[PDB]
């Protein structure tokens, strides 16, 4: 992810 | 693709902190993780957890998974998260972040400003304003600094203007002090030419959101 | 309790090639990605690293970032003042069910010319007089490095009371300043001839002073 997303 | 915070400055403890998040430049129902990101003093940063735009399905970090909420207005372009029994563990500056596009060119995340959140049982105060107008101990060598001092409020934060923010060069705006009341002070400067002394007018916006109030000062030079 | 560790500190002269690490566990970098964001004073966290290694666009490529098994590390080559900033290591922790943050390096650049404070102690505005108080402002701007010692006295001897001293604060251009309140009530501030704010860095010391006689 670009930056905090799914895992 | 912007996103800025609302919420109360100050909350009491055991009650609920409530926060809203705008979002412009892009939609809210998009495929993305809407994350609400806490930074407490001492800098130190917790996920509190995120929602997905399409689905609305959220995850919330175990740590604080009863007390948390997190959720979307379609209908508003906005994004809210409730933390209940909040204590001075919550104290922090809050974020929202969307994850940003999965692109070869990506600008990255996108963060909004953070609003700090003071949990505390005393109660909001808005600050008294009054002038520093210049000695000429303080107008040395043609250029003269003149300010506002911003007194005795809580919490953070105020934020100060300049001629309704028409004036931006040559303004210093200190951080501000906590005094053992448990009340902050602050003081912002704008430095000048002496020859505008006497001419220009010079006015400081102090804002407070916390308590509501909203001050308009202006400075001015006069023999003792 | 921090999953993610870093040194607390770091330091690197212009031009050298410096790296900030962050070290994990099993659970977040071991099988994880790993994000680096960077922070300047007053300012939310600027991503600077994606999928352990991604630049954004806009990231200078002096930024190079690598990980393997549970570490990972952030490599600045030909170090910037422009890069004195905090710098997060960021994962995902399967074991804790959360998104974590690293804590945090400060990476200052050295090289930085000495600057001497400007110094400027305003006298209480007659308003506030009117209110039966006198606070003396003594603001201490744009110096380097950030210790500062700062002492008031009336006449001649040292206060101790009634004075609330700011820490020095990174301004944007990466110099320092703070400020110093002394609060009076308006009686003492017309019992004594004359306070002073005396302000002390590098061995040096610059001493302003107001005189209720003159206001």
């Amino acid at each position: 992810a670009v930056g905090i997303g799914a895992v | 693709v912007q996103l800025q915070e609302s919420g109360p400055g100050l909350v009491k403890p055991s009650e609920t902190l409530s926060l809203t998040c705008g979002v412009s430049g892009g939609s809210i129902s998009d495929a993305y993780y809407w994350s609400w990101i806490r930074q407490s003093p001492g800098k130190r940063l917790e996920w509190i957890g995120y929602i997905f735009g399409s689905n609305g399905g959220t995850r919330y970090n175990p740590s604080l998974r009863s007390r948390v909420s997190i959720s979307i207005d379609t209908s508003k372009n906005q994004l809210s998260l409730k933390l209940t029994s909040v204590t001075a563990a919550d104290t922090a500056v809050y974020y929202c972040v969307r994850e940003g596009v999965p692109t070869e060119a990506t600008t990255g995340d996108h963060w909004g400003q953070g609003v700090p959140v003071t949990v505390s049982s005393a109660s909001t105060k808005g600050p008294s304003v009054f002038p520093l107008a210049p000695s000429s101990r303080s107008t040395s060598e043609s250029t003269a600094a003149l300010g506002c001092l911003v007194k005795d409020y809580f919490p953070e934060p105020v934020t100060v203007s300049w001629n309704s923010g028409s004036l931006t060069s040559g303004v210093h705006t200190f951080p501000a002090v906590l005094q053992s009341s448990g009340l902050y002070s602050l003081s912002s400067v704008v430095t000048v030419p002496s020859s505008s002394l006497g001419t220009q007018t010079y006015v400081c916006n102090v804002n407070h959101k916390p308590s509501n109030t909203k001050v308009d000062k202006r400075v001015e030079i006069k023999t003792c | 309790q921090f999953v993610l560790t870093q040194p607390p500190s770091m330091s690197g002269a212009p031009g050298q090639r410096v790296t900030i690490s962050c070290t994990g566990t099993n659970s977040n970098i071991g099988v994880n990605y790993v994000q680096w964001y960077q922070q300047f004073p007053g300012t939310a966290p600027k991503l600077l690293i994606y999928e352990n290694y991604k630049r954004p666009s806009g990231i200078s490529d002096r930024f190079s970032g690598s990980q393997s098994g549970s570490s990972a590390s952030l490599t600045i080559t030909g170090l910037q003042s422009e890069d004195e900033a905090d710098y997060y290591c960021q994962s995902y922790d399967i074991s804790l069910g959360a998104h974590v943050f690293g804590s945090g390096t400060e990476l200052t650049v050295l090289g930085q010319p000495k600057a001497a404070p400007s110094v400027t102690l305003f006298p209480p505005s007659s308003e506030e007089l009117q209110a039966n108080k006198a606070t003396l402002v003594c603001l201490i701007s744009d110096f380097y490095p950030g210790a500062v010692e700062v002492a008031w006295k009336a006449d001649g001897s040292a206060v101790n009371a009634g004075v609330e001293t700011t820490k020095p604060s990174k301004q944007s251009n990466n110099k320092y300043a703070a400020s110093s309140y002394l609060s009076l009530t308006s009686d003492q501030w017309k019992s004594h001839k004359s306070y002073s704010c005396q302000v002390t860095h590098e061995g040096s010391t610059v001493e302003k002073t107001v005189a209720p006689a003159e206001c």
